[PDB]
Formats: C-alpha cells, structure tokens, sequence
C-alpha cells in the first residue's frame, strides 16, 4: 500500500537524476555512448523536533537584569576587619524556540554508476578516452547528481567499450 | 515534551501578536485558595512541631485561625448557594 | 487576599514584640558576661519598615532536594553608668522594658483575638 | 501525493534556472552551442521560530530604572570605621519578540552543470575558446543561477566539442 | 499551489526589472544590441515583530521622578562622626512600542547578468566598446536594478560580439 | 493576489515619477532627446507605534509638586552637633502619548536612471552637451524625483548619442 | 570566610520524536555471475582483474 507509493517515489527520483546526468553527458560523449543508473536511499520516517536555546549571561557586560539588591558592609576596627557582601540578582535571558517538522521523502545517500563508451574514429578503432575528459565527466556527473559529502554520496564513472 | 514546547512557542507567538466568565471556574478557584491556605498553615505547624528554628508559635496560631476563618466563609457561601438552588429547583414552572 | 491584609498589621506587630522579647531575654541572660553591650530594637521604625516593604532552587524535577534559600538593625542601648567589666546592661531599664514588652505582647494578642472573634461571629448563623 | 507536487515544484524551479542561464549564454556562444542542466536541493520542512532579545543593562549609562533605594551609612569613630551601603534597583529592559514562519519550498543548495561547444570557423576547424571567454561564461552563469556561498552553491563549466 | 503563485510572482518581478534595464540600455546601445536577465531571491516567510525601547534615566538631568524620599542625618561628635543618607526614588520612563508585520514577497538579494554587443561600423568591423561606455552601462544598470549593498546585490556586465 | 496589487502600485508610482522628470526635461533637451526610467523600493509592512515621553523634573525650577514634607532638626550642643533633614516630595510630570500608524505603500529608496542625447546642429554633427547644462539637468531631475538623503536616493544622468 | 551561593539555571532543550518507516532495508547481499569472452574463433577467454 504505502510501501508501493514510497517505492514509486524512489523510482521517479532515481529516473529524473538519471535523465539529468544523461542530458549533459549526451552532447559531448554522444547519444548512446553513455549509460547511467541511480539508486537513492530515502527518508520515510516522520520526525518532529523542538529546539530551545538560551543565550549565556555569565558575563556582566551582556547580562540583562530586572532587579538587583547589593548589601555591602565594612566594619574596620588587617586587624578586626569585617567585610560582608550580600548580592541578589534576577536576570532576563534571550530565548529562541524552533519547531521543525522534517519532510517525508528526503534523500539520505545517493550513489550513482555511470559507464561511458570508447571512441571509434573513421577507421573504426575503439580509442579510449583521456584522463582530462574522464575528470570532466566526473565533475559533470557530480554536478548533475547534486553530489555532497555530508550525505555520503559515492560516484563511480568507468570507461569501457560497449558490446554489440 | 515536544508537544509542550510547541505550545510554548505558540504562546510566545501570540504574545508578540498582542504586543467568558464561568461560575464553575470561580468556585474551583475559591476552593483551591481555601485548600492552599489550609495546607500552608498545616505545613507550618508540622514544621514548628519538628523543632524548625525560623518559625514562631504566634504565627502558627494566627495562620491556623485565618485558615479556619476562610473555611468558615466557604462553608457559609456553600450553604447560601445550596439554599438558593433548592429554592429555585422547587418551583412549579 | 483581604483577610491577610486586614490582620497583617497586628500579626506583624505581635511577631516583632516576640522578637524584641527574645532580645530582651538574651540581654537579661547575659547580664553578667563581661564585655557585653546591651542591644535593642526601635519598635516603631522597624514596624513601619516591615509594613512598607530568599531565592529557593527551582524544583522543575519531581525527584530532587528542595534545598534552602536562607534583618533588624540592632541598636546599642546607651549605658547608664560605667562598669569595670564593660557590661552596659542596666538591669532596671531591662526589667522595665521586659515588663512593658510582655504587656504589649498580651495586648496585641487581645486585639488580634478580638478581630478574629468578630470576623468569626459575623459568619456564624 | 504531496511528494509528487514537491517534485514537480523542484522540476519547474530547475527548468526556469536552466532557461535563465541559456538566455544569456545564447547571444554570445550561439543557439545550440550551449547546454545547461540544474539540480536543486529544496526545503520542504515546516519550521516555526520565536526569538526573544534583551538589551544588556549592566552599564549604568544605558540602564533604565523604575525604583531605586540607596541606604548609605558611615559611622567614623582607619580606626573604628563602619561603612554600610544597601542598594536595591528595579530595572526596565528593552524587549524584542520576533515570530518567523519559514517558507516551504525554499532552495538550500544549487549545483549547476554547463557545457559549451567549440568554435568552428569558416574553414570548419573546431577552435576551442579562450580563458577570458571561459571566465566570462562562468561569471554570467554565476549571476544567472543566483550563486551564493552561504547556500554552498557549486558551478562547473567545461568546454568540449559537441558530437554530431 | 501557493508555491506556483510565489514562483509566478518572482518571474514577474524579474521580467519587470529586465524590462526596466532594457529600456535605458536601448537608446544608446541600440535595439537588440543588449540582452539582460534577472534572478531574484525573494522573502516568502511571514514575520511578526514587537519592539520595546526604554530611554535611559541614569543621569539625574534627564531622570523623571514621581516621588522621592531623602532622609539625611549627620551626628557630629574626623572624631565620632555619623553620616546616614536613606534615598528612595520612583521614576517614570519613556516607552516606545513598535509592532511590525513584514511584507510577504520582499526582495532579499538581486543578481543581474547583462551582455552587450560590439559596434559594427559602416565597413562592418565589430569594434568593441570603450571603458567609459562600459562604466556608464554599469552605472545605468545599477540604477535600474535598484542596486544596494545591504541586500548583497551583484552585477556583471560583459562586452562580447553577438552570434548570427 | 495582494502582491500583484502592490506591484501595480509600484509600477504606477515609477511611471508617474518618470513622466514628471520627462515633463521638465522635454522643453530644453527636446522631445525624444531624453529618456528616463525609475525604480522604487516601497514599504508594504504594517507598523504601529505608541510613544510616551516624560519631561525631566530633576531641576527644582521646573519641578511640579503636589505634596511636600520637610522635617528639619538641628540640635547644636563642631561640637556635638546633630543635623537631620527628612524630605518627602510627590511630583506631577508632563506626559505626551503619541500613537502612529504608518501608511502602507510609502517610498523607502528611489533610484533613477536618466539618459540624454547629443546635439545635432544644422550641419548634423552630434555635438555633446556642456558641464553647466549637465548640472542643470541633474538639479532638475533631483527636484522632479523628490531627491532626499535620508531615504538614500541615488541619481545618475549620463550623456550619449542615441542610436538610429 | 563564609560564601553561600545559590544559582538557578535555564538550559537548552531539544526534543526529537521519530517514527521509523516500516519496510526499510537492514542488510543487502547480492550474488552476481558473469560469463567468459568468446572471440571470433570461439575460445572462452576469461576476463581480466581490472574488468
């Protein structure tokens, strides 16, 4: 029931990422000379979070006060000195409440496999690509897939001649 | 909990915006006040019996007498209210 | 809170009389200790200052110690005669003040009791 | 259900960013001599926040007062000196409550992949572009995509001859 | 639903900024010899704010008073001096409450990309523009776009010959 | 909905400022020899403010009193002097409450771009204007646009020959 | 010397409520088998380490 809807959601996301990669990889490598497939680890767990933050007021310069009683006594007779300080302070503090409801269906970790073809010249020899072109393909695929390191995304692009 | 802080953020966000009397509520408030006064007097007397230093006998007796007066006032108000209700509900419509 | 306000003055005066009685009894007890200075409280000033005018820990939890949060200017009695042990307790004045304080404590009790008696007699029906 | 609506929202945003890039990249590079694709990491999490700020009043110059009692006593007999200062102060403080409801559907991180063609002269030789022109294309794409560093936007523009 | 309305609002704002830029850039550079595109980062977050300000009253010259009790005693017998000053002051303070509801749909950050053509004389040679003319175009575009530094606006105008 | 109404309001304000500038710039520069466009940053935020002001009464000359108790005692026996002054004063203070509801749709910052043509004499040579005439145009545009420095208004008028 | 100190604090608080999805993957094991390479002659040449 709901599981099938989630699976179809994942399939559509993967297909659209695949198409976005293919769109940029087509003009330079050529139609059919590139194949990519995407798998997506998604987030279907309902989470609700409330965050409370208090600004520190331990420093007297940023401390906000409402009432303060400072009783000071010094009975000098060091000799028979007698110092007494009774201090009472009531503070008002900064407060920030944030309520967050995470979206259901977010992407947790995306891994993408891309395979490119060789280059057959007018003679027909399948000449492999170069390192610079491979790096360009890797960068383009990283851009298309929305590659990020916090998610833990992995990308692998290899070059090999396609079969007949 | 999460419900409670959602409620408190709601409270602040209504406070920012700002910047039906019920007899049952009033009766509950009066009963709570009488109970609170009685409980405070009882607690102070219990602490004084246990030898607590910062409590004096005259204060204990005065607080007990004030609690007794408040409870007597509550009893009399209840009696008058019950008499009024029994008079009203005895009609022939 | 009108019952507290109506009975506040006499109850506070009675408490102050009890405190001053404790101080006078301490004066009488120390009548022979050398180097002791007789002390007392100005009743009127303290009473007006109390009528005109700690921080317990926040027990947000239901399982922690309630802990504790934890003021009369003691005026020295002017000595009548000098004594070699430096004891400024003149027993005649202290006894007169003791009798006066006990009498006024009893009067405060009588007045407060009359107020409570009248208030309870009004409600009796 | 709602996930499909969010996905269509993302697709429309990406398509419009793509079209905006293409619009400026067309007059100079030429029709078809430029291809770009956009992916958008969006924000579909409902957040509600209330912020309270108190202005500090620790300095006596900016402190606002309602009532102040200052009892000072000095019984000089340093000798048998006796100083006593009882100070009670009630303050009124500045207060600022801000209530914020973040919009659903905002952009978190935008990464854009752009590929340009070579230059075929009247002879037909695919002459590659120059460094200055590449820098101009990068700047134009950054302007079109709304490039920002707080979001964490990444842009990659590479030059390569298009396939037939 | 609402997201589409917000997107159309952004598109209309961007189109009108584009047209305003084109209107002034047309008479001097010429029809079609100028192309500009605008992207707008907008504000669709409902914010409500209440501000309270208290005027400081720490200086006795600007302090407003309602009641003041000053008991002064000096029992001179420095010798057996005895000074006692009991001061109680009740103040009335200036107060300013400001309630603000920010508009939904305001502009946060505007970045604009403008491209101009070369100058083909009667012979037909595409002569590039000059530095003074480029500075004039930059100033005119800044004026049209409402350029501001608090927002964080970025503008890029480059000169390049248009393609056929 | 409301955003479109606000945008149309801004467009009408900008158009009327443009027409007012053109009206004075026409008789001297000539019909069509002047083009101006206006952009307006407007204020669509509902603000409500209440201001309270207290006149200071710290000086005894401007202090208004209702009741005053001055107990003075001097028991001269400096010797065994004993001065005691108990002063209690109740004041009445001037009070001014101002309640302000700012208008919705006010102008925050206006920037205007004006371009003028060259002067083609009977021969046809496009003779540029002079510094004095440019200063006069700047002053006239400042007057027409309602130029102010508190708002942060910026004006740019440049001289360049119009294209065919 | 005598120092009596009483302090009341306000602390940051974060409540997170999570309902895990039913049907998530715990452990995935996959078995893949590939064929040999038969050239034009027909000899089943095995693949290489890099492939």
């Amino acid at each position: 029931d709901l599981n099938d809807a989630q699976l179809k959601f994942a399939n559509d996301v993967e297909s659209r990422i695949q198409r976005r990669i293919e769109a940029i990889l087509s003009p330079i490598v050529g139609n059919g000379n590139v194949h990519a497939q995407v798998t997506a680890q998604l987030d279907f767990a309902n989470k609700e979070q409330t965050e409370e933050h208090y600004s520190p007021n331990g420093d007297a310069s940023k401390a906000t006060l409402r009432s303060r009683q400072l009783n000071i006594s010094e009975q000098v007779g060091a000799g028979p000195r007698s110092t007494q300080r009774n201090e009472t302070s009531n503070y008002e503090v900064d407060r920030t409440i944030r309520h967050t409801k995470m979206n259901v269906g977010d992407i947790e970790r995306l891994s993408v496999a891309v395979v490119v073809n060789y280059k057959t010249l007018a003679d027909g020899k399948p000449l492999p690509l170069t390192a610079d072109q491979m790096k360009q393909i890797e960068d383009l695929t990283r851009e298309a897939m929305g590659f990020s390191d916090k998610r833990g995304d992995t990308l692998n692009v290899v070059n090999s001649p396609f079969s007949a | 909990a999460i419900q409670g802080i959602e409620g408190v953020i709601s409270q602040l966000q209504a406070t920012a915006m700002a910047a039906t009397v019920s007899f049952a509520g009033q009766l509950h408030a009066a009963l709570d006040r009488i109970s609170d006064r009685q409980a405070a007097a009882r607690v102070q007397a219990e602490k004084f019996t246990l030898g607590e230093p910062g409590i004096a006998l005259n204060d204990v007796m005065a607080d007990m007498q004030k609690a007794s007066v408040s409870m007597q006032m509550g009893i009399q108000v209840r009696n008058k209210l019950v008499a009024a209700y029994q008079e009203v509900m005895s009609m022939q419509v | 809170d009108r019952l507290d306000a109506a009975l506040r003055f006499q109850q506070e005066a009675l408490n102050l009389r009890a405190q001053r009685q404790e101080i006078l009894a301490a004066n009488i007890a120390n009548a022979d200790t050398p180097g002791y200075q007789a002390r007392d409280i100005d009743f009127a000033s303290e009473l007006k200052k109390v009528m005109v005018r700690g921080v317990a820990l926040t027990l947000t939890s239901s399982h922690h110690i309630p802990a504790q949060a934890v003021a009369v200017d003691l005026l020295y009695r002017v000595p009548d005669q000098p004594s070699l042990d430096g004891n400024t307790v003149d027993m005649d004045r202290e006894r007169t003040q003791f009798a006066d304080n006990s009498l006024k404590y009893q009067m405060g009790l009588t007045v407060l009791g009359s107020q409570l008696k009248g208030m309870m007699n009004v409600l009796q029906g």
